[PDB]
DNA sequence: ATTTACTACTCGTTCTGGTGTTTCTCGT
DNA sequence: AAACACCAGAACGAGTAGTAAATTGGGC
């Protein structure tokens, strides 16, 4: 009686853990608390998991996680990944050679860049633009969405402000869109090693060992995730976080973001031409 | 019309007959039937009218991606949790 | 993919946290989820395999008259019944 | 403090039959007990109508509980006839009731509803200018086709219809019988329901069912009696549970307890009455 | 020809009906005798019992103590054709219907009704008369009287007793409770005007005398002394032969 | 370097990277001069600790006893863009191909190999010298070999060897799924280089096994294995033969 | 240090047979 | 005659330290 992991699209979006302990109780998944009480999760049917301040994994735990196809995300302020474990021989070798062959070649690379362009604003880009011109023009078109979502939710915008110093404390919307992203970005890394691509070797972000999970999280990004964030700064809460992170998915349900998220790189990867494996 | 699922402890024999004019009795407090919403609200009426320092929980079929939605009656050595919108169940120690 | 519940007496602790794998555990022994056909039956592979003296009714929603069909492993005091392609279950006297 | 109420016909399970065994009600619920003692808990809800074949002693609190959750319940005989029925002794619904009883009592009115009935089991219109006998006359000839038509498109050796149990090893006739018993079941159950009268017939007459029978005879042929023939093509072992089991898929898949309510308000709506 | 079974089992022993008892004694029903069988609580009918009575034309109606509440009857809808048609034809012509009121007012009160006056207008007496009722019986015995406390707890609880046995005259009968001529559009409305003919003779009398006392549980207390009141002075069997004695009067 | 964790929890208890052992000793662990570190089962990490390794760009790889498992592995799918890539174009173009597979043969038989040879041709050799070196060492451990314990004992044996060559694949920043010699599989670059090593050591471990005959060959070759792995320090010997391998790709 | 196999033992729920009661949960 | 309300005991299963053993379910 072997242990396989199931579907990704037959999967719940992720998970939130605090404070406790994570154990093996005969078999399964277990959140010990301080106070002792024991709360069982399904990590099989859960396609990421994400393990906040205060939390000690057991061995046993990270090795059960690995097996059903479980990510596991360590997380920071806002929801920011810090570190991720997971079956690391989990990759498909025919679809390995096919994404880095695809992004060694700088005419294939600039193909596979065009397709994201296109499949995230709609429309094709202008000819012979580079890499780093279309970054360019992806940089004016952001403003331009961040200022539009402002104006349809009633937002007090004043820029995109990456590092939590620079948040006014009663900022909340910089918050909102660091940890709605942070969200995307988890289910879209077990995305691509579920998919068996790598998450390191990117077409438009290279050099990050996240590069491709970056690629293809900002296609669907502003479609879906954020403007979703702009809803909860919006009402101003306590817990922002929170609020987000039940925003995010219920994004991910109606959308169905896991179901069509498998078929999107094939898709991206496919502008090469190159025959698909 | 969707799947109902009602587990039931430490209640009255009224209300375990109750369940038992439209569900199935699989096991000892475990009932199973396919009621509309409207039928399946008035399954709930009839719980927490009918059960007295007893608990049960109630499963039903609905839309999100967990696939189905419980709501819980008295109290239990098992709790349910919320942990961001999705719930769990916690164990409580003595 | 359609609602699922498991619900287990007498199994070896390998069976029950196996199925809280993917299975949520409302009440002592009673799981619940919603999995696809294909993912409900290596479940049951799971339970034929490591279940051998305990007894477990795993039941299910369908498209049938009922509106879900359920399954026994085991033996148990309640045991399913065919009337005339309906099935129940009764309950055995000592 | 502790109402019960019936829920919507179409919201349940077609029929369950019942034998050898008495029926109580252990706190609340329906139960029968076998000779050997065993208990089988039975939903009074999700069941529109109650069979209980010979060897079944029913409680008085038993029948009083089946009509509060408006359970029809038929006593039935040998391949499933009927015998008997119990259920709520009002339950009817006046102005239905009024109007079903205007639609009879009326010569000219009648006769519309009769012409109806044909033009909804045929699909075609009823020859014009004839009378209840004569229509009557004409729907047995086309009868008499399709069990011929139904018989060689089944491969079934078919000699008659065989009413009575005395005339039938050849397993077709017990399985027309059984099968047209199981939708007069539903069918009553249906109109009690629904507030009418089994009694008031329009083609069929001096029945204490004859409402039910012009009811059923429609949609007979739709489904249930070329069911019957199947059963009948593998002649098998215990053909009533066999024929039983076949009703029920096509009341499901035909949705047969969602469509019988509207189909007597149709019926009915050839009086040109307002309902 | 009526019988009331309580506390026993119905079974065909040996051809006929037989009722057997705790003490396991047997007792023998004749066919003929029994064109209706009530089943008070604690019965218990076997289905040879049900085939005879099916092949006998015997009614059969599970009743509460004395008819005093009807559950469940056989022959749902309707089991004689003819009859339902009958009392139709009665209610839904209004020459006939008014006919059937002022039977049902003249049997009610001991005098014929005013003249010239719709069912409608007799509708208007008959409430002015009731109002009037309560009043005088309520000065008869010591109870205060307000209007329709402990006092209208008991008389709702005797009607209630009283709509027992008038629907399982009118089944019996072989007619439809549902089709009324003074009420109307309720699925007992043919009960409530049988029975307000004779309310006044015994039943409310006796709620009063319940409520003068004001004992423990009005409600039980009213509910056993209708059951005693049905049985001594066998209502159910007087209101058989009044009812269509009523609906006669529209014909003729 | 490389450091070896078990029995014991991972904190960060005031500052400092700590393991604290069943007796409730705290031992301080330097997060620099660790390029990789290997959790042995017993071991429980916390989250600080999980922050701190990651701050210092410390690989996190979870391990069976002395690495003979791989179970799971921090960053997954790789996180060097640059070996990753540089791994791949040895692999699709064919005659970097071919160099790589040179060095391969010669560091497993200690000498260069034959001259104007194809990948699928030097696979032919190496099946031909593996079956030669099983039937030599048949005659030496009087093992009476056909191609029955001793075959669950290689077979026991190389699945050991597969755990600290991806382990030692996966600090070397590789991917274990991009073959040279072996392709198409997950593991097929972790079977490339444990063939290079695997008859130095490991499958004469296993024929000494099943020349006793115990009742758990299974356990005593897989603990075996962890001796071995430990005292002759194979995976730490091992990542510096892999960048030698690639190199030659030139 | 973490996890599992295994067993009475404690705790807790179902089932049940002993008391006794009712024929019952209303209004046109 | 049939059914229900009340409760502590008998039976039975789940939860729980205790003992012990492992660090494990294949090959390319
Ligand atoms: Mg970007
Ligand atoms: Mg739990
Ligand atoms: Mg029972
Ligand atoms: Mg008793
Ligand atoms: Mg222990």
């Amino acid at each position: 009686l072997p242990l396989n992991p199931i579907p990704l699209k037959d999967r719940v979006s992720m998970i939130f853990l605090q404070y406790g302990q994570i154990d093996v109780i005969d078999g399964a998944f277990v959140l010990i608390d301080k106070t002792g009480i024991r709360t069982h999760i399904p990590v099989g049917s859960v396609a990421c998991i994400m393990l906040e301040p205060g939390t000690r994994v057991s061995h046993a735990a990270v090795r059960l996680a690995a097996q059903v196809g479980t990510l596991l995300v360590w997380v920071g302020e806002a929801g920011v990944r810090v570190y991720a474990s997971g079956q690391p021989g989990g990759a498909r070798s025919d679809k390995l050679l096919y994404q880095a062959k695809l992004a060694l070649d700088e005419d294939l690379r600039l193909k596979v860049v065009r397709k994201m362009f296109e499949l995230r604003f709609g429309e094709p880009a202008p000819a012979r633009r580079s890499v780093e011109q279309l970054r360019g023009i992806e940089g004016s078109r952001v403003r331009a969405t961040y200022a539009l979502l402002a104006k349809q939710y009633g937002v007090t915008w004043n820029g995109r402000r990456y590092d939590p110093k620079d948040w006014e404390k009663g900022d909340t919307i910089n918050q909102c869109i660091s940890a709605a992203t942070s969200c995307l970005y988890g289910v879209t890394e077990a995305a691509i090693l579920a998919a068996g691509y790598a998450p390191a070797i990117g077409f438009v972000h290279t050099g990050k060992p996240l590069s491709f999970v970056y690629d293809i999280a900002d296609i669907i990004k502003f479609d879906t995730v954020v403007p979703k964030a702009f809803e909860i700064a919006r009402r101003n809460p306590g817990e922002p976080d929170r609020e987000v992170r039940l925003a995010c998915r219920d994004i991910f349900r109606s959308s169905k973001t896991l179901a069509k998220l498998i078929p999107l790189i094939e898709d991206v990867l496919a502008a090469g031409e190159i025959q698909p494996p | 019309m969707s799947m109902l699922v009602v587990v039931t402890e430490n209640v009255p024999p009224r209300l375990r007959g109750r369940l038992a004019i439209w569900l199935l009795e699989v096991r000892a407090g475990v009932y199973v039937g396919d009621v509309s919403a409207k039928i399946r609200e008035m399954i709930w009426e009839q719980i927490a009218g009918l059960a007295e320092e007893g608990n049960v929980v109630m499963a039903w079929a609905t839309n999100t991606e967990t696939g189905f939605e419980f709501q819980t009656f008295g109290l239990n050595r098992r709790t349910p949790v919320d942990l961001d919108g999705l719930r769990l169940v916690s164990f409580l120690p003595v």
